C-alpha cells in the first residue's frame, strides 16, 4: 500500500506530422510516485491527448472530372463530311482539378480521340422502337408527379465498313458513328419523331 | 467557428471515426484532406475534401403494401468550401421518386359471415355434442390468409331420455 500521486505533465513527444493537425502525448503517468501492493490509486485526471499544430497545409492528391463532349467530325479539306463515307476525327477533352500543395498529379490520358462517321442532320429511314421502362416521377417532391415511358423513331444505321485502315501502319481502328440525325418513319398516335406518355405516381410521400 | 475534428472519414457509412479532439477551428483541422469534422455532434459528418456527392442510400420502403407506391433515396453533397454540380451549396439533398409494387396480393384476412342454424343433438339417449358451423365468405380471404378465431363451436346438450 504505496501511496500514488502524479509525476510532471510530462515531457512532450514530437508533433509526429508535418502538416496539419496531429496529437501528441504526455498525460501524467503514475511513476514519480507507483502505487504498489493494491492500495490507494492517483487521483486526478491523468488525460492529456494534445492538439498540435503545424502552420503547413498538407498535400492533396487531384482528381479526374468527367469526360466532356464530343467534338464535330470532320476530316481536313474534305468540306463537310455528312451523310457521306468519309472517316474523319474527333476529340474529347478531361480537367485534372484539385492539385494543390505539391500534391501528385493526375495518373493518364487527358484526350481521347476515336474515328468516326458524321451522320448530324441527316436524313434516315427509322423504325419505331418498343414500350421503355417506366421512367421516374418527376418533378420529385413538388405538386403532382407524374411517369414518363416513350416510343421514339430509332434511326436505320447504314452499313457502311466498321473498320478503317492507316497509313502509316497495317493494324486497322474503330469506327463508331456520331451526330443526332433526322429519322423518317410512319406516324404513330400522332407524332412524328416520338411518342410518350404520361402516368400519375401514386402515394407520393414527405421528403 | 470551434468544430469537433475526426481523424478518419469512414466513406460509405456517413460517419465521423477516430476522435482527435475538440474546439479547434474548421480552417485548421481541414489542412489535411483525410480528416473529417462535426458540427455540434447531432450529425453532419462532412468530410475535409473538396466537395463531391456523396453516393445515393438504398430505397426507401415501399408507401404502400399494395398495388403501385413510391420510394424515396436521398443524395448529400458532402464537402467544405466548394459547391456542388449545379450551383448547389454543401448541405442540400437531392430526392429520387421510383414507383415500387411489393405484391400483387391485397386484404388477405378475412370476416365471419351469419351463423347457420343448431343441429339437433347428436344422440337421442344419455348425452353427446352440439355444434353450429359458419362460412369464412363474407368478404372471402384471399391468398393464405384466415379467418380469426375458430370454424365451428361446440356445446353440450341434455336429452333427458334414460337409454
Ligand atoms: C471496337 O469496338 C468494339 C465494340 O463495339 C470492341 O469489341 C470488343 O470486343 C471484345 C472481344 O470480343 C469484348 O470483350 C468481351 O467481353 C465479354 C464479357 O463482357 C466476353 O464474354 C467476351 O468473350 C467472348 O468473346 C471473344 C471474342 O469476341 C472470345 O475470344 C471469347 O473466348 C469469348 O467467346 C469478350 O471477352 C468487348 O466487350 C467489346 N467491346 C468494347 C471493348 O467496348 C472492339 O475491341 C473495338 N476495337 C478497338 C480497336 O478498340
Ligand atoms: C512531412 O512533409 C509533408 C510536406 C509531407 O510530405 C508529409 O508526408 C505525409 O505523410 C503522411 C503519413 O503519415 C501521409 O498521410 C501524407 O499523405 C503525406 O503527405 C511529411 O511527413
Ligand atoms: C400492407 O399490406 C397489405 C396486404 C394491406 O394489408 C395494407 O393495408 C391497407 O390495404 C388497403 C386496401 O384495402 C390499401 O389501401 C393500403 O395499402 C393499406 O391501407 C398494408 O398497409
Ligand atoms: C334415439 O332414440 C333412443 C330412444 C334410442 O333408440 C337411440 O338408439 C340408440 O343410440 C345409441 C347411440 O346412438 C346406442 O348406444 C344405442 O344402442 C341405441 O339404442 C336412437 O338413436
Ligand atoms: C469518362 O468515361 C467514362 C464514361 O463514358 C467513365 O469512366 C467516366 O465518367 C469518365 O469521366
Ligand atoms: C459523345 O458521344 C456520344 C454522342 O454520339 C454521347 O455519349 C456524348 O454526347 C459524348 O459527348
Ligand atoms: C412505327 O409506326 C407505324 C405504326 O403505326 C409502322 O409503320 C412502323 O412499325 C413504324 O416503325
Ligand atoms: C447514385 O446513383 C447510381 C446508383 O444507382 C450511381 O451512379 C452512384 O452510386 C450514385 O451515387
Ligand atoms: C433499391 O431497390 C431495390 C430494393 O427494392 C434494390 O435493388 C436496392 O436495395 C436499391 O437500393
Ligand atoms: C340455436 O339456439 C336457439 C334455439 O335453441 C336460437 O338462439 C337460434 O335459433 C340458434 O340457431
Amino acid at each position: 500500500g504505496v501511496a500514488g500521486g502524479w509525476g510532471p505533465w510530462g515531457p512532450v513527444s514530437p508533433c509526429p506530422v508535418t502538416c496539419g493537425l496531429g496529437q501528441t502525448m504526455e498525460q501524467r503517468t503514475c511513476n514519480h510516485p507507483v502505487p504498489q501492493h493494491g492500495g490507494p490509486f492517483c487521483a486526478g485526471d491523468a488525460t492529456r491527448t494534445h492538439i498540435c499544430n503545424t502552420a503547413v497545409p498538407c498535400p492533396v492528391d487531384g482528381e479526374w472530372d468527367s469526360w466532356g463532349e464530343w467534338s464535330p467530325c470532320i476530316r481536313r479539306n474534305m468540306k463537310s463530311i455528312s451523310c457521306q463515307e468519309i472517316p474523319g476525327q474527333q476529340s474529347r477533352g478531361r480537367t485534372c482539378r484539385g492539385r494543390k500543395f505539391d500534391g501528385h498529379r493526375c495518373a493518364g490520358q487527358q484526350q481521347d480521340i476515336r474515328h468516326c462517321y458524321s451522320i448530324q442532320h441527316c436524313p434516315l429511314k427509322g423504325s419505331w422502337s418498343e414500350w421503355s421502362t417506366w421512367g421516374l416521377c418527376m418533378p420529385p417532391c413538388g405538386p403532382n408527379p407524374t411517369r414518363a415511358r416513350q416510343r421514339l423513331c430509332t434511326p436505320l444505321l447504314p452499313k457502311y465498313p466498321p473498320t478503317v485502315s492507316m497509313v502509316e501502319g497495317q493494324g486497322e481502328k474503330n469506327v463508331t458513328f456520331w451526330g443526332r440525325p433526322l429519322p423518317r418513319c410512319e406516324e404513330l398516335q400522332g407524332q412524328k419523331l416520338v411518342v410518350e406518355e404520361k402516368r400519375p405516381c401514386l402515394h407520393v410521400p414527405a421528403c | 467557428d470551434p468544430v469537433l475534428c475526426f481523424t478518419q472519414y469512414e466513406e460509405s457509412s456517413g460517419k465521423c471515426k477516430g476522435l482527435l479532439g475538440g474546439g479547434v477551428s474548421v480552417e485548421d483541422c481541414c489542412l489535411n484532406t483525410a480528416f473529417a469534422y462535426q458540427k455540434r455532434s447531432g450529425g453532419l459528418c462532412q468530410p475535409c475534401r473538396s466537395p463531391r456527392w456523396s453516393l445515393w442510400s438504398t430505397w426507401a420502403p415501399c408507401s404502400v403494401t399494395c398495388s403501385e407506391g413510391s420510394q424515396l433515396r436521398y443524395r448529400r453533397c458532402v464537402g467544405w468550401n466548394g459547391q456542388c454540380s449545379g450551383k448547389v451549396a454543401p448541405g442540400t439533398l437531392e430526392w429520387q421518386l421510383q414507383a415500387c409494387e411489393d405484391q400483387q396480393c391485397c386484404p388477405e384476412m378475412g370476416g365471419w359471415s351469419g351463423w347457420g342454424p343448431w343441429e339437433p343433438c347428436s344422440v337421442t339417449c344419455s348425452k353427446g355434442t352440439r355444434t353450429r358451423r359458419r362460412a369464412c365468405n363474407h368478404p372471402a380471404p384471399k391468398c393464405g390468409g384466415h379467418c380469426p378465431g375458430q370454424a365451428q363451436e361446440s356445446e353440450a346438450c341434455d336429452t333427458q331420455q334414460v337409454c
